[PDB]
């Protein structure tokens, strides 16, 4: 009921940051946080009145909440929106995200900032309804919608130091692989709503009553496999993930369109929510090659991060390898493992929010991403080095922050399940260790390597200080105290794991 | 008595409060809070031994929270506390409190002296998460905060590129150890179900009655952890290198915490090591072989904060030998011992690197017994509790209850190596005193710890720890005996080469004496060969890989395309001629398509 207004929420308020853009050029600011507090009060409530730790696995579909209004009924498509405790973390997280993305872009006073903040509205909304639809062609259509404002602001606000020929090149990559994917996804979507058509005589695309259709055993990997490469796109996996760091350089120079499209992580929703409970015999054929993907993008993204001389790059390859550590655990069908991939989603994006918006402060102060003219910072800052290590030693995975309970626990559930890859992905832990402390010496220890770095930067303001406190906080609190975050999500992933392994 | 969570938190707030004064905050300031907060652990600590002790020695837990919880997966935020927790404790809290007072004194004028202070009391807090840990996952946290501290300390100087070197080799090592730890921790839960200590040992027999294979894959990858953090074999390179950072640094890491670690966990997993016999004498072996490259290289080393650090890695390498031997007891009282005379002797290494104002060579130094005498009586007690001198020094007393464990037990290659072993100690140690001296409330208390006052502090390991077996009474006399004999012989033999040198240089000049001597000097060429395995295949790959293969394959079709779309762009040449032509040519494929079907 309230949750068609949580998509129509960011929709609205962007809408009229563009249309009050005419009463002020600090104004649309302003709407901009009403909006995105308006959508993260909301899910909070929501998630207050949930009652999630009370809720016992009764099989799929089980929802908090659902909703149906007919829009195609030609093909028997309906806006069909539901909740349970895993959507609604990731959409409590998508609005977390979005009002650190408004506070990130606070300062930047141009004509059309207005257009910006609709863009940015856009894409938090279309995440919030890919991770709210229950609709198959209705959740293509948001996975596929939040691509074109995506695509603009990184064309036209984005780095700016560099040409406007590299953020057209960076953009227009990123466009290509996510549609082309989405497409495949859509061929997927459609032979699936056919089968089904064929075996019973009724259309439908409702995810409910898709689960029970009759495939053979072939045609449900073709549909398994479209659907990851959908999601292997937008996971990242190696080797669809270049789009990703050249999209981090080519982002706006704040950082809050990292904060806004990237770093939720719909695509382990996509794995969990669709690609387990449609295809669960197809998912556990298909598992070893996921797995070892997932090793491969640890790996390779820790080796890619160590060789970067741009901080941006360097985060962005540490996403890489963070998410090939939620790759692996999504298909260990163990439910120890789907906890820890819940808490790694969340954990690394509060993390990589605070890197990236510490980056750009730092870009904003050093007008340069070179690492190798930057050094001894830690002497010409006040807040920034120190904050930027607590980042860096919650990216390595330290305990005490909310990395460290997502990937031991990951660890934990895929030793009991897949033992060679969990020892292999320990040493990607080292790896991961190893490419943070270089950053960190290459940054902020040693000497000054060129005049920018040997003179006193100015502090950072009171705003952007304080969110990422509040990351440091969030993060901290993950790592000491994760349990109301696996109570919320408990129920959801005991009925897919159940569903997952009572079907092979 | 349940302030054992006070004795975690009042560092905390040390640390939380010093690192967010900034600097900003006076030296006295930054001085009270630390050294204040550390004391008051140390103190909370006193009094919790002390009702410990009122009540007959009786473990006591104290659960907080329930850190996960996640279907059969239990963990709790819970500490316990027995005799070997309130042993380290006591140690750490003391050794920490007199190191904080002497870094008090000695950081007086340096910049980051409250981040100092902070990092230090984050130090200590973690080691007491480390030590009062109930379960092995919030001992892991101890574990990596303990390694996340060693690192910011030892390239605490910053701008030395040096110094930032050696602390990031120390956390890679170092976190190397913990990955081996994360694999026991990750094979004991998936075979007994939960990760509590008493409830490991209490649910293993049962467990493992029909395979022990996955208890000694546990037990091994236990001890790859703890000589990890201890700084043995085969990740000793570390506390080589580690001598980039500050003096109380070094006495933090050598006596206080950090090589203590490795000991610690062991001594506290003794249940799983005895169901292990082999692994526990694997860890006997890897003590002694390791206190043998760390005597050899300490002899050739050229400065004394390098022959401190071999002779902190061939003490510990005799505590892993008295937990190899099952001399438990002895083990845990020469950590104490250790922790005493080692920060006494970094604490006098510290004033005499003040007093020469430099980093200057020990060949260049000689007579500074008329200048600095104090400096010279505190490396000598030091020295002497080193190299065990008989009946005026604690470590003597240690040294023959770990003699004596290993010979009860039925081990001949374990006493024969600390026979030469402490021979060894001796030898390179008053190398170190003649080379060096020939040719201060804290220093009081380590000074006068230093000796058999020391000695006459008894651990509380009746309930903890298994009893040692008991030697004849004979047996004990003429092992006491021959192990006097020893360290006098040391002595006297090292003063007769290191009084002119003469007979030293014979060796120090002959091509296989210069090999060995260079041998010895590269950590038995260890460092170069993880430099041949590891890293130089690391930076190379990372240079293969700088230009992300992946993604060029994945942008091998665009350039399809591009050159796809420039071939077809060619038929397009305007001609009408040609378009006519087209039109006949694909009139004909149309035509020969339809007739072929
Ligand atoms: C200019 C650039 C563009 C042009 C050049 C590049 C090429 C573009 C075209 C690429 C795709 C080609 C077609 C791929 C699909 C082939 C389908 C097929 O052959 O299906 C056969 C069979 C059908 O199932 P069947 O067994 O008949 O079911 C009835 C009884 N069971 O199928 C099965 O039984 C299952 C077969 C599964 C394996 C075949 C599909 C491989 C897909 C490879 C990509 C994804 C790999 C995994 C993810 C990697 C990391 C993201
Ligand atoms: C380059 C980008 C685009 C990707 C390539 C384009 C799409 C390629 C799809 C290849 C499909 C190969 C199918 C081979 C068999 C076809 C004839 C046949 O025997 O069909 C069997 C069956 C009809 O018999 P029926 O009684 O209806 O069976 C019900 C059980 N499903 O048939 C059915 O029931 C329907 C079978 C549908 C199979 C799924 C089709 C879509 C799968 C997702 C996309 C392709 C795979 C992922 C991408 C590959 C790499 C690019
Ligand atoms: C030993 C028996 C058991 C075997 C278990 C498995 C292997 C464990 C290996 C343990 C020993 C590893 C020792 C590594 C010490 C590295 C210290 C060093 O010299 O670092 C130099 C360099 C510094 O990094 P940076 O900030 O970029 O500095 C500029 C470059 N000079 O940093 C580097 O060049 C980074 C080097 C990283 C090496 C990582 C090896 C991981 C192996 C996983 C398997
Ligand atoms: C738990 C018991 C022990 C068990 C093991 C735990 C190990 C894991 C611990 C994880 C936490 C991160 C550890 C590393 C943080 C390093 C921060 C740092 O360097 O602080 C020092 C720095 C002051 O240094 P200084 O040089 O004087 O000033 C810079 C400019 N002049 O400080 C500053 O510049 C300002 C402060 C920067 C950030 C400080 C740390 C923040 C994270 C911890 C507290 C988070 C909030 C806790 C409360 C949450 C709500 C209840
Ligand atoms: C090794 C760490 C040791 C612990 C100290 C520091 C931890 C990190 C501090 C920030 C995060 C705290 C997260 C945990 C808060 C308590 C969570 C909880 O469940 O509390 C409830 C518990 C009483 O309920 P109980 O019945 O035990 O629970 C069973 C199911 N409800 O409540 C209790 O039992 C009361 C617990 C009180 C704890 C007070 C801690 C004060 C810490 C001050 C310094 C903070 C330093 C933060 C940074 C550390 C390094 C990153
Ligand atoms: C049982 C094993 C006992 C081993 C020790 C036996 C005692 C005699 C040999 C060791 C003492 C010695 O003569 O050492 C010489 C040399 C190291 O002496 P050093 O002070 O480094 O050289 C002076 C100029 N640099 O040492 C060497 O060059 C290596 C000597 C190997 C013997």
């Amino acid at each position: 009921m309230l949750l068609p207004w949580l998509i129509l929420i960011p929709f609205i308020g962007g809408f009229l940051c563009w249309q009050t853009e005419r009463f002020g050029v600090k104004v649309p600011r302003w709407i901009a946080l009403i909006t995105m507090g308006l959508t993260l009060a909301l899910s909070l409530q929501l998630w207050l009145q949930g009652g999630y730790s009370l809720t016992q696995s009764a099989g799929i579909p089980q929802w908090q909440s659902e909703f149906d209004m007919p829009w195609i009924p030609r093909f028997g498509i309906s806006i069909h929106l539901a909740i349970d405790g895993l959507s609604l973390l990731m959409v409590v997280l998508t609005g977390l995200l979005g009002v650190l993305a408004v506070l990130c872009s606070w300062k930047e006073i141009e004509k059309y900032q207005g257009f910006f903040h609709l863009n940015l509205m856009w894409i938090l909304g279309g995440v919030i309804g890919v991770f709210l639809a229950i609709d198959m062609f209705l959740f293509f259509f948001f996975w596929e919608m939040m691509l074109v404002p995506m695509y603009f602001l990184i064309a036209l606000w984005g780095h700016k130091a560099s040409d406007g020929k590299t953020r057209i090149t960076a953009a227009t990559k990123f466009f290509i692989y996510t549609q082309a994917s989405g497409l495949v996804m859509l061929i997927a979507i459609l032979a699936l709503v056919f089968v089904h058509y064929n075996a019973t005589g009724v259309w439908t695309f409702n995810y409910e009553e898709l689960l029970n259709t009759p495939m053979s055993s072939g045609v449900e990997y073709l549909l398994m496999l479209g659907f990851f490469i959908a999601f292997a796109v937008k996971m990242p996996v190696v080797p669809l993930h270049g789009w990703l760091p050249d999209a981090h350089s080519q982002a706006p120079t704040a950082g809050s369109v990292d904060l806004a499209g990237i770093l939720l992580k719909t695509a382990a929703y996509g794995l969990l929510r669709f690609s387990l409970p449609l295809f669960p015999n197809a998912s556990a054929e298909f598992a070893p090659i996921a797995m070892w993907l997932g090793v491969i993008g640890i790996f390779y993204g820790a080796w890619m991060a160590f060789a970067q001389t741009d901080i941006k790059r360097l985060i962005a390859y540490t996403s890489v390898s963070h998410m090939g550590f939620v790759l692996i655990a999504i298909y260990t069908g163990s439910q120890l493992a789907y906890q820890g991939a819940v808490i790694q989603m969340i954990a690394h994006g509060l993390s990589a929010a605070g890197l990236f918006i510490l980056c750009g402060q730092l870009y904003e102060r050093i007008h340069t991403r070179d690492m190798r003219m930057m050094g001894g910072l830690w002497s010409k800052m006040k807040w920034l080095p120190a904050l930027s290590l607590f980042f860096a030693v919650a990216t390595l995975g330290m305990p005490g922050t909310g990395n460290f309970v997502g990937e031991f626990m990951i660890l934990f559930g895929s030793f009991q399940v897949v033992p060679v890859i969990t020892v292999i992905s320990t040493f990607g832990l080292v790896f991961a260790s190893v490419y943070s402390l270089a950053m960190l010496h290459r940054a902020y220890f040693g000497k000054a390597k060129s005049q920018i770095a040997s003179q006193e930067l100015p502090g950072m303001s009171l705003r952007e200080l304080f969110m990422i406190l509040l990351l440091v906080v969030l993060l901290v609190l993950l790592g000491f105290y994760p349990q109301p975050i696996l109570d919320t999500s408990h129920s959801a992933i005991g009925n897919i794991q159940q569903w997952f392994v009572n079907s092979v | 008595m349940n302030m054992l969570a006070l004795t975690i938190i009042l560092p905390l707030i040390g640390f939380v409060l010093l690192a967010f004064s900034r600097g900003r905050w006076s030296e006295n300031v930054s001085a009270i809070v630390g050294v204040g907060s550390v004391g008051l652990a140390a103190l909370v600590t006193a009094f919790i031994g002390v009702d410990f002790f009122a009540n007959g020695e009786q473990t006591y837990s104290q659960p907080l929270w329930t850190w996960m919880s996640v279907g059969d997966f239990n963990i709790g935020f819970n500490l316990v506390l027995d005799g070997l927790s309130l042993t380290m404790l006591s140690v750490v809290t003391g050794v920490g409190f007199l190191i904080h007072m002497y870094a008090s004194w000695y950081m007086r004028g340096e910049e980051g002296y409250s981040r100092f202070f902070a990092y230090t009391n984050l130090f200590i807090a973690s080691m007491v998460v480390l030590v009062l840990a109930d379960n092995l996952l919030l001992m892991y946290l101890g574990w990596e905060g303990v390694g996340l501290c060693s690192y910011l300390l030892i390239g605490f100087y910053y701008t030395d590129p040096k110094n930032g070197a050696a602390a990031m080799k120390a956390f890679v090592v170092t976190r190397v150890g913990d990955v081996f730890l994360a694999f026991a921790l990750f094979i004991l839960y998936n075979e007994l179900g939960t990760l509590n200590f008493r409830e490991m040992v209490e649910l293993a027999p049962a467990h493992f009655a029909d395979g022990n294979n996955m208890l000694m894959w546990a037990t091994l990858m236990l001890l790859g952890g703890a000589v990890g953090k201890s700084a043995q074999l085969p990740l000793q390179t570390w506390l080589a290198d580690a001598m980039a950072g500050p003096t109380p640094v070094s006495a933090l890491i050598h006596a206080a915490t950090m090589v203590t670690a490795g000991v610690y966990l062991i001594a506290r997993t003794h249940g799983l090591f005895l169901m292990t016999p082999e692994v526990l004498h694997l860890v006997g072996i890897v003590g002694a072989v390791t206190l043998l490259l760390a005597g050899f290289a300490a002899l050739v080393q050229t400065d004394i904060k390098r022959v401190l650090a071999y002779s902190t890695m061939s003490q510990i390498g005799y505590m892993f030998l008295a937990l190899g031997v099952q001399a438990w007891d002895a083990a845990i009282f020469h950590l104490m011992t250790h922790a005493f005379f080692k920060a006494l002797l970094f604490l006098a290494s510290g004033s005499v690197i003040l007093a020469c104002h430099h980093e200057q060579n020990i060949f260049k130094m000689g007579g500074l017994r008329k200048s600095i005498p104090l400096v010279y009586l505190c490396f000598l007690v030091g020295g002497a509790a080193l190299s065990a001198l008989p009946l005026v020094t604690a470590g003597f007393f240690s040294k023959d209850e770990i003699l004596a464990g290993a010979m009860a037990n039925g081990h001949i290659n374990l006493m024969v190596a600390g026979l030469v072993g402490a021979f060894m100690t001796s030898l390179y140690t008053f190398r170190m005193i003649f080379i060096v001296f020939h040719g201060s409330l804290p220093l009081i208390v380590l000074l006068i710890l230093s000796t058999f006052v020391g000695a006459l502090i008894v651990p509380p390991l009746q309930g903890v720890l298994p009893q040692t077996t008991e030697l004849a009474h004979g047996s004990m006399l003429t092992l006491e005996i021959t192990s006097g004999v020893v360290a006098v012989v040391g002595i006297l033999l090292a003063a007769w080469l290191w009084l002119k040198r003469t007979l030293v240089t014979s060796i120090a000049n002959s091509a296989p004496g210069r090999l060995l001597s260079t041998w010895w000097y590269n950590a038995w060429g260890f460092d170069w060969l993880y430099d041949k395995v590891f890293v130089k295949p690391f930076l190379g790959i990372a240079w293969l890989l700088k230009r992300d293969p992946l993604n060029s394959m994945m942008n091998i079709p665009a350039v399809l395309s591009r050159f796809a779309g420039k071939g077809l762009l060619l038929s397009e040449n305007g001609y009408l001629r040609w378009y006519v032509a087209s039109m006949s040519i694909g009139a004909v494929v149309v035509l020969a398509l339809l007739m072929v079907l």
